[PDB]
RNA sequence: UAAUCGAUAAACCCCGAUAGACCUUACCAACCCUUGCCAAUUCAGCCUAUAUACCGCCAUCUUCAGCAAACCCUAAAAAGGAACAAUAGUAAGCACAAUCAUAGCACAUAAAAACGUUAGGUCAAGGUGUAGCUUAUGGGUUGGAAAGAAAUGGGCUACA
RNA sequence: AUGACCCACCAAUCACA
């Protein structure tokens, strides 16, 4: 179990993203050149609106990824602000500590 | 440690020249192509094998659609 | 009173080919708190004097990473909590070094690094010329 | 992955190696809860009834 | 969700609510109790209700000076144990739910006329197990302070003696009850009279006394006659030996004068 | 708790032989000192409190001094003012007095046979002596103290160094002296400095407020000065700052006479000008008299400017200014 | 390899047996469940990719196809012949290969079935004999029928296929093995299939002569005479003999070492030149070499030669010399055996305290030995010592090994200094048999002449006191002892207490006794109490 | 008032390790870190990972050894190896001791592919900095 | 049943050598470590706790398998394996002389399951312009070929080669380039003219 | 508006958010799915109700100096307990203080600040007591969440 | 100048056979 559906959501997203990524790429390489003419570029536009909605990377959130909050997230250690506190006041974070300046 | 990648030399990274020889050449194909050869030149992640499966990819897109190609405004092989 | 007899099976081999020159090698090493890279320094000088390897040693200037969070879990945003993360460094710097002494010296000290620091080894290695620069033209 | 960990652990519980007293809590809490009368449904039974 | 669980002892002290803000003015009633019981009583390491069998951890780790392997129990087997668990469980609730007696002093709700029993032992190592202590009044007392308003004392009031002539009194006030008790005991200890027997039973002479707004009035029996007085003065009575009286007090009935 | 201090010593000394020994030295000749550099080095604690950190010292030094036991086995107390509840400190103020009382009858007779030998030892004032603090005296009596306590003390040692002083009382009165260490705050003067073949050069290093400057200053030059390899006026447009580099010379009528260099880095225009008005103000006391140097002090001119920006702090504007208060 | 805190280490032998074990029935348990739900271990993190943290599949990886799942269920046995049969229900032919493997695993896994499974290998399969006769020649040796495999012998040379060198090893094995009533009719035919291996090209190995001595051990004694020849044959060709070979050399040399010290001799120097030398111990019999190379000397009480088999066990690799634990305190039993008796106690003390807390734990082979050790050399000081670290490591050997180290009390004569040594240590002891262990006379003998070589008369009659309340006396020349030690310091009441007790108890200087106590009571003039003991006596 | 972290004072009988009589503002002044890794330092990668992992260290370690642990665990991270080292209480046989040590060393050497060490010191009962 | 058994500390002979006890790096367990060493902060009369329970130490790493003997005794092992240092070298300006080219690689050790470091794959060339054949027309035609990569005050020529996924290529990649440069500043073309 | 929730004297009002185009998301409208994330479970699941059942984090009095166990005293005690030329108070503990940090002192700042007060804030960080839902108060997909009569807070840019 | 009503102290454990 991830702690919330949200999480799960989450999970299968960055799975989905994970796999079209090449198509995707692949694609958009099209779609944002000038070089090309623009003939080849609607068709390619179509192609990657074609594409699962999961699939694009703009769907994913970073989350805690213990307590699954949404926002105040530190990307360092993907943890919420709040959980990231609770570890780091009882010094199980190495080298983290209160500043004082 | 543990990792060769497959005994490549770096000309097998660097020159890509080799997989553009079925192209037009003189084209706009070219253009994109030589882009596309370009940044997978500079790509540190990826292997020799992937590159070829990304041109390969782009000639097998190309030469799905011949039609809208020539209808363009430029003949296209 | 009780010794082990003929305790000592060392394998050593030399191969035909010219081992590398190591003009300068440096190696950082990143820790948390200062008494740990001191008495690591300590070690690593002792270590190399002993195999005359002839290092300097010098301390760069320490890292501190601040940021901030909210002090409660709703509503009060005047109140903050606010953390450190303080990186200090040593830089064991040796000269005039050999391939061979190279890779023991740091088998041994590498080995032997204390769990909360990190090491950073850069290696400014001799070569001659390449063969195609020698001297033709084209 | 949250399903490794817990299924695992879960597994590793019934195996009764590692022991887990939040699951513990949870466990007696229902039972007691069962026993007072009011208890989970079975499904498909509550509404209507 | 593994990582989303907790320790026993958060979730405990979540649960009772002992740490509240009612709790402390006294804001829910005291007919409301629940309590916490250890989770991990009656289990042994190694066990699960799988049914395994560990080498070091269930089962001896040589049998027949050999080393067992690794083994399940039979689906019977198992049953039984958890039957035996369960029944260990009930046992525990049968247990808890009996209710040790009170000796009950003068009423049921009362304390007074209760026995606290010997009062402990001076630093000396001077040991009084022939006083008794009775409790007289237990009373819940109040104090306004700056910060908390309203503050709740225990005083009590008790006596001790050893029948034999030798009994004394004396005062002792703690928030806590139990406190209070101890405190009043060891105390009492300190302040001792004689007591003046006439014939080891009744008292001497017929007495009356007015102390402060309360007249107490003695009188001096023949043998049989035991101890008709008030409920406290007998307590005492017993306390210091005097078996045979009547008293009657007037005016204020007020427990310490 | 005294077989507890056996044993720890015990242990202390087995314990020193053992660290002597895996360090590699002579078990005789290891100092607390040495002590110190070998626990260091073995278990090396970064905690910024120096008390927390692992100590391996002589259980005296550890533990705090007990009272020793204060009556026989029968339960007599062994000092006849036991029962007072401070027995040290009001035998310390009845020897005290006995020998005020003491002083007082010897003089008397030294007063009826036309004798005044004594002198005044209560001048000590050079030597920078005071007294005790309440801290040092409950340490030597091993007991706790009251300021009204130590006080009444003091007063007494006071009216006894006030008369004339025996032997036996001058030295009674001085356990209770301490000196106050060295109080000069005169400068350290740079050594003058002769530099390949060029004569009188000096040196000085000033720091403020981000801005640090070095300057070297010539005595046998003329009127010039060049910092970062650039003439003082193009360097520093403003007025006010060239008056800032003028003010030391200007201050010691030096100001034709000598010839400057100046390296200033960091900080804005006004923060080096005053960074290189320190400096050269360090630098002119190696050619000038003892006397001018106190001068430059008085006029706060060898000073580091202590004052810098300030930390913001959170939940406010600029580490003072405030987030608008609304009252409702 | 234990833990290192004073609580979790190993006190004895046992607790290092328990120990080990339960920690390794622990690793097991974990392997259980990794291999039980390998998909939650799948997710991999380590970089350079350790092959060896990954969980293993048991399970065939085809179902209904017979080549795969043959070899597959084969490399796992039971389920292999379900395989095979599988295999052969679809009427897919079984070759050469196959049934090699299913043989190879009826050798390695498993008396009718061998012989079912065997005709399966012949009559299905015309199996190559060098496959077939491996097999079967080697799981009829663990069957017990060695007579079919001289057979496949037979038609296995018709076949102009040679026997390979196990063959050859395990006929030589099967042909000495088998004895009835005659051994050179037996030994004949080893000599001529081994001449017949030199003849079919097929090299004997150092294993072979190897085989062929263990073979001449079992039987004759004085069969090491010919293995000597073989000893000396190998020698020649070039391949170094192991330490299988010389502990077969040892085994037989030490069956005629017993009666006779010469082949001894040859024992001791065939080592000494064996012992110049650093090991390789790579073949599979080795272990009992370094266990009875060490063995001999404590039969023969001779030292140097121990001092050379450790000198070789430190050498090469000293760990790998020795297979078990038994068999490893075996050899410091012995070994320590020899220095106490044979050196001087400063070698004695010395190796005592490197070997016996830390290798391996004292027996009460080696418990015995430190008692005699200090009873020739005249040594009291080393006593609490010792008993301190017999009582740790030797609990159960307490009661029998106990009236042996108490014997040793009474040989000394007892300075002042020694007193609360004595006082302790017994103390100690007779406190932990009083608190439950039947105690002998002799420990109170000591406890009361100790007690008088101390000075300490009033504990030694408390302690008299607890044997008499033990329901049963010492005899008399220790009631007399302290009748004499309470008599010296004028002591005449505890005279009569000890005096009435023995007369209660029929004691046989009970003439002696009584006159003991008169002599006693004319001496502190209490002779009236003398008098009153005569009428209590005749009463 | 700040709780985070904190043993509050009770009546005055509360036995405190020297661990929670230190509130979180004491960290790296007297107290020091309960685990060690290369992590958090300026240049360095996977913080995450690490936190993640040690995570789910204690509470294994929690519910392996129900009871016996003393005091918050420690891990040490050295070259690719976890030594993690405990206080333990004694009240399991060494039987049981030596069984959870050889299990769990191999389960989360499996696990987390890397070699795990395990460190057992034994304690009678948990040691007392304040109060009691 | 309860066992407790005496530390260590009580076998422990004085003269006893210390490298024996911690060969390798170690936890610090209180019994095996003979010196009482006293850590922790104190409280108001107390003294800072003892050796034995104590958490503080734990936390600390311990140099006791690196004390200066084991050092020696380690190093003076080692002493087999290391190779020599060529004597005329010595000097800076012989070894531009006879070495004109530096190759720089960096190396990372990090603590925790995996090796693989991004940063390794950098290769840095470093060549000074005055030890190679140029031409005064080839100088200069390299000079405005490379730019940036080369200090016309210090004049070392500078390849930073990333692109590749291994050290090893990045060094033959940036070795290539260095001889392509070399070999096509000494053409002259038609342009070169204008 | 078909269309979230929470804060909302001091101690809310660029506040939960160091962050909403889809996602996020909890809301609305249509539609769908009913052992329906997991090794097993007449069970999963619930951002449903209760912050007046709570743990966790905090705000506030507060840079306020007190809180509190164990005792002792009082012609009785609800409670009070100082006088230094001293008259009944000793007290461990926690706060304050001291130390630590801001790379030397010092100062400043930071940090710290007990017991309690406001049933203060938060079941929507997570976790949970009690009570509620279970082919739905649960899980998915697609698209919508407008807006300015008015009042107001805090900012930005200005009026030179 | 004013500021519904209502708010408070009356129950006892754990552990072993
Ligand atoms: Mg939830
Ligand atoms: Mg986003
Ligand atoms: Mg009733
Ligand atoms: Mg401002
Ligand atoms: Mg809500
Ligand atoms: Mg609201
Ligand atoms: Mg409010
Ligand atoms: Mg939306
Ligand atoms: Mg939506
Ligand atoms: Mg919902
Ligand atoms: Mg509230
Ligand atoms: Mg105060
Ligand atoms: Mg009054
Ligand atoms: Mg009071
Ligand atoms: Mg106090
Ligand atoms: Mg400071
Ligand atoms: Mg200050
Ligand atoms: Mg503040
Ligand atoms: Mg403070
Ligand atoms: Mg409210
Ligand atoms: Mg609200
Ligand atoms: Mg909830
Ligand atoms: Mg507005
Ligand atoms: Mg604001
Ligand atoms: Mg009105
Ligand atoms: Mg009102």
């Amino acid at each position: 179990y991830y702690v919330d559906w949200k999480m799960l959501r989450d999970v299968k997203r960055r799975k989905m993203a994970y796999e079209y990524a090449d198509e995707r790429l692949r694609i958009n390489s099209l779609r944002k050149n000038t070089i090309l003419p623009k003939d080849l570029q609607e068709v390619a536009d179509e192609e990657i609106a074609s594409l699962p909605r999961d699939s694009c990377p703009v769907r994913i959130r970073n989350r805690c990824v213990m307590t699954s909050r949404p926002r105040g997230v530190k990307r360092r250690w993907r943890l919420s602000r709040i959980v990231f506190r609770h570890l780091a006041d009882h010094g199980q974070l190495s080298g983290v500590q209160r500043a004082m300046w | 440690a543990g990792f060769d990648d497959d005994g490549s030399e770096f000309h097998e990274h660097i020159f890509l020249d080799k997989y553009l020889q079925d192209f037009p050449k003189q084209g706009p194909i070219r253009h994109f192509m030589e882009l596309v050869t370009c940044g997978l030149s500079k790509n540190p992640y990826l292997s020799v094998k992937q590159k070829v499966e990304h041109i390969e990819w782009f000639r097998n897109y190309f030469n799905e659609k011949r039609v809208i190609l020539k209808e363009s405004g430029i003949q296209l092989n | 009173v009780d010794v082990p007899k003929d305790m000592t099976k060392p394998e050593i081999t030399i191969s035909d080919e010219p081992d590398t020159l190591y003009k300068r090698l440096s190696v950082l090493v990143k820790g948390h708190d200062k008494a740990v890279l001191d008495s690591y320094e300590y070690f690593a000088v002792l270590a190399a004097k002993e195999l005359g390897i002839s290092i300097k040693v010098h301390e760069p200037p320490r890292k501190i990473e601040r940021f901030t969070l909210l002090k409660s879990v709703h509503i009060f945003k005047k109140h903050r909590v606010q953390y450190e993360m303080r990186t200090l460094y040593r830089c064991l710097e040796l000269e005039h070094l050999t391939g061979s002494t190279a890779d023991v010296y740091l088998e041994y000290i590498q080995r032997n690094l204390p769990e909360g620091v990190a090491m950073e080894v850069t290696k400014t290695k001799l070569e001659q010329l390449p063969e195609h620069i020698r001297k033709p033209i084209w | 992955n949250h399903n490794t960990y817990f299924a695992l652990m879960g597994t590793l519980r019934f195996l009764g190696l590692y022991r887990d007293e939040h699951q513990d809590f949870r466990d007696e809490q229902l039972r007691l809860k069962k026993l007072r009368g009011k208890g989970k449904p079975r499904k498909g039974e509550g509404k209507r009834a | 969700s593994f990582f989303t669980k907790l320790t026993a002892d958060e979730l405990w002290k979540g649960a009772l609510a002992e740490s509240g803000a009612g709790a402390r003015k006294g804001r829910g009633k005291r007919t409301k109790k629940k309590r916490r019981k250890d989770l991990n009583r009656g289990q042994i390491i190694g066990e699960g209700r799988h049914g395994f069998l560990w080498p070091g951890l269930n089962i001896p780790l040589m049998r027949n000076g050999a080393v067992q392997t690794i083994a399940q129990r039979s689906k019977e087997d198992q049953e039984k144990v958890e039957a035996d668990m369960v029944q260990q469980r009930e046992e525990w609730d049968r247990r808890r739910k009996m209710k040790v007696k009170r000796e009950r002093g003068w009423s049921g709700n009362t304390w007074g006329g209760v026995s606290l029993g010997p009062p402990d032992p001076g630093p000396n190592g001077e040991t009084y197990d022939d006083f008794d202590t009775r409790i007289l009044e237990v009373r819940n007392v109040f104090n306004m302070t700056a910060k908390e308003g309203r503050k709740r004392s225990v005083r009590v009031l008790v006596a001790v003696g050893n029948g034999k002539g030798a009994a004394g009194f004396a005062i002792g006030k703690a928030t806590e009850r139990a406190d209070a008790f101890r405190k009043a005991k060891n105390r009492a200890v300190h302040y001792l009279h004689y007591i003046e027997r006439y014939e080891d039973h009744t008292i001497y002479h017929d007495i009356s006394l007015k102390f402060k707004r309360t007249h107490i009035k003695m009188k001096k029996q023949p043998r049989g006659y035991g101890l008709h007085c008030h409920r406290a003065i007998m307590t005492i009575c017993r306390l210091i030996g005097i078996k045979d009286l009547y008293a009657k007090v007037s005016g204020s009935v007020n427990m310490l004068n | 708790t005294v077989d507890f201090i056996k044993k720890q010593i015990e242990e202390f000394n087995i314990g020193k032989r053992h660290l002597a020994n895996m360090m590699g030295e002579d078990p005789e000749t290891f100092t607390q000192e040495d002590i110190d550099r070998a626990i260091a080095y073995l278990f090396p604690s970064g905690l910024f409190e120096k008390r927390a950190r692992p100590i391996m010292k002589h259980p005296e030094e550890i533990f705090p001094k007990q009272r020793a036991i204060q009556w026989g086995e029968d339960g007599r107390p062994f000092h006849f003012l036991f029962y007072t509840g401070k027995q040290s400190y009001y035998s310390l103020m009845h020897d005290t007095y006995g020998k005020l009382l003491d002083v007082e009858k010897h003089h008397n007779q030294l007063r009826a046979k036309d004798l005044l030998a004594e002198k005044t030892k209560i001048l000590k004032d050079p030597i920078g002596s005071r007294w005790l603090i309440k801290e040092e005296l409950e340490e030597m009596l091993v007991e706790k103290l009251s300021d009204q306590d130590y006080a009444q003390f003091i007063r007494l040692l006071e009216r006894l160094s006030a008369l004339p002083c025996g032997a036996t009382e001058e030295d009674f009165v001085n356990r209770f002296r301490r000196s106050i260490p060295i109080q000069s705050k005169k400068q350290l003067i740079e050594p003058l400095q002769y530099d390949e073949q060029g004569m009188a050069f000096s040196r000085g290093e000033g720091k403020r407020k981000t801005a640090k400057a070095e300057v070297v200053v010539y005595g046998q030059g003329s009127g010039r000065i060049d910092v970062n390899g650039v003439d003082y006026l193009l360097y520093f447009p403003v007025t006010q700052d060239r008056e800032q580099l003028m003010f030391p010379l200007h201050f010691l009528d030096r100001l034709g006479k000598h010839d400057m260099t100046c390296a200033v880095s960091g900080g804005g225009r006004s923060a080096q000008a005053g960074a290189v008005r320190l400096a050269m103000a360090r630098a002119l006391c190696s050619f000038v008299t003892e006397d001018e140097v106190e001068w430059m002090r008085q006029a706060g001119l060898l000073t580091a400017d202590p004052r810098v920006r300030e930390r913001k702090k959170p939940g406010q504007e600029g580490a003072r200014r405030k987030f608008t208060w609304k009252k409702r | 390899v234990f833990q290192d805190d004073p609580y979790l280490i190993p006190t004895s032998s046992v607790e290092s047996h328990s120990f080990l074990l339960a920690k390794k029935s622990g690793e097991n348990a974990a392997k259980f469940i990794i291999n039980s739900y390998p998909k939650y271990f799948q997710k991999d993190i380590a970089e350079p990719h350790i092959p060896c943290l990954m969980p293993e599949y048991f399970e065939p990886q085809i179902e209904d196809v017979s080549e795969a799942a043959l070899q597959e269920r084969i490399k796992l046995x039971x389920x292999x012949x379900x395989x095979x049969x599988x295999x052969x229900x679809x009427x897919x032919x079984x070759x050469x290969x196959x049934x090699x493997x299913x043989x190879x695993x009826x050798x390695x896994x498993x008396t009718w079935r061998t012989k079912n499974n065997a005709e399966r290998i012949f009559a299905l399969m015309p199996e190559k004999n060098a496959h077939s006769y491996c097999t079967m020649i080697r799981g009829m040796v663990k069957h017990q029928a060695p007579t079919q495999a001289l057979n496949l012998y037979t038609v296995l040379l018709n076949n102009r296929l040679r026997a390979d060198v196990y063959t050859f090893n395990s006929l030589i094995e099967a042909t000495a093995l088998v004895v009835n009533e005659k051994f050179e009719e037996k030994w004949n035919n080893i000599l001529d299939l081994l001449k017949q291996m030199v003849t079919q090209n097929v090299k004997p190995n150092l294993q072979t002569f190897n085989t062929i001595l263990k073979c001449l051990r079992r039987f004759y004694a004085f069969g090491k005479l010919p293995a000597l020849q073989t000893l000396r044959e190998m020698k020649a060709i070039g391949i170094e003999p192991s330490l299988a070979t010389y502990h077969y050399v040892i085994q037989l040399f030490y069956q005629h070492e017993s009666p006779s010290k010469g082949s001894s001799l040859i024992i001791y120097d065939i080592m000494n030149e064996v012992m110049g030398k650093r090991f390789s111990p790579r073949d599979p019999d080795d272990d009992m070499f370094f266990q009875s190379a060490m063995r001999v000397c404590s039969s023969l009480r001779d030292l140097e030669l121990a001092y050379q088999v450790h000198g070789l066990l430190n050498t090469g690799d000293n760990w790998k010399l020795i297979g078990s634990d038994h068999r490893r305190n075996f050899y410091y039993s012995k070994f320590f055996n020899l220095l106490c008796f044979m050196e001087q106690i400063d070698v004695t003390l010395k190796w005592y305290k490197d070997l016996i807390p830390s290798v391996f734990f004292p027996h009460s082979q080696t418990m015995i030995d430190l008692l005699q050790a200090l009873d020739v050399a005249n040594r009291l000081d080393m006593v609490p010592q010792i008993w301190k670290d017999s009582k740790e490591y030797g609990h159960t050997f307490r009661n029998e090994l106990k009236e042996e180290i108490l014997m040793l009390m009474a040989r000394d004569q007892h300075p002042p200094e020694l007193q609360v040594a004595f006082a302790d240590c017994a103390a100690d002891i007779k406190s932990t048999y009083e608190s439950q262990p039947e105690w002998p006379a002799s420990s109170l003998n000591y406890v009361a002449v100790l007690f008088l070589r101390a000075g300490r008369t009033q504990e030694a009659w408390k302690m008299l006191g607890l044997f008499r309340k033990h329901n049963k006396i010492p005899r008399a020349e220790l009631l007399n002892e302290f009748l004499d030690s309470a008599k010296a310091s004028s002591s005449p009441a505890q005279a009569i207490e000890l005096v009435k007790l023995a007369s209660a108890f029929s004691l046989p200087v009970c003439e002696g006794l009584t006159r003991r106590v008169m002599a006693e009571f004319t001496l502190t003039q209490e002779q009236r109490e003398a008098l009153g003991e005569l009428t209590a006596l005749t009463s | 008032k700040n709780r985070a972290a904190r043993v509050r004072v009770s009546k005055g009988d509360k036995p405190v390790t020297y661990e929670e009589a230190h509130a979180p503002h004491y960290i790296a002044h007297r107290k020091g870190w309960l685990s060690l890794h290369t992590g958090n330092l300026d240049g360095e990668d996977h913080a995450a990972e690490r936190t993640v992992e040690d995570v789910f260290l204690r509470k294994f370690m929690l519910g392996t050894f129900p009871g016996c642990l003393a005091d918050q665990l420690v891990l040490k991270r050295r070259a690719n190896q976890l030594e993690i080292c405990a206080l333990v209480l004694r009240q399991l046989p060494p039987h049981k001791f030596y069984f959870l040590v050889g299990y769990s060393e191999t389960l989360l050497s499996h696990f987390y592919k890397c070699p795990v060490h395990l460190h057992l010191q034994t304690v009678p009962s948990k040691v007392v900095y304040k109060y009691i | 049943r309860r066992k407790a058994l005496p530390p260590r500390t009580e076998k422990m002979a004085v003269d006893q050598d210390w490298p024996s006890v911690y060969p390798v790096a170690a936890p610090f367990k209180p019994s095996a470590v003979p010196l009482p060493v006293r850590m922790g902060y104190p409280v108001k009369r107390g003294v800072p706790m003892a050796k034995e329970g104590n958490l503080e130490l734990l936390k600390i790493p311990n140099f006791l398998h690196l004390t200066p003997v084991a050092i020696k005794r380690h190093c003076e092992a080692l002493k087999d394996f290391c190779t020599e240092w060529p004597a005329a070298l010595d000097s800076d300006e012989k070894c531009e002389k006879h070495f004109p080219i530096e190759i720089d690689t960096a190396d990372y050790v990090s603590a925790g399951p995996s090796i693989r470091n991004p940063k390794a794959r950098v290769v840095t060339l470093r060549v000074k312009l005055s030890s190679l054949n140029l031409d005064d027309h080839a100088k200069k035609k390299l000079i405005k070929l490379v730019g940036d990569r080369y200090c016309k005050s210090t004049d070392v020529l500078t390849i930073k080669t990333d692109r590749c996924p291994l050290k090893r290529q990045n060094y033959d990649y940036a070795v290539y380039l260095l001889t392509v440069l070399y070999h096509e500043s000494w053409k002259t073309e038609e342009w070169e003219k204008k």
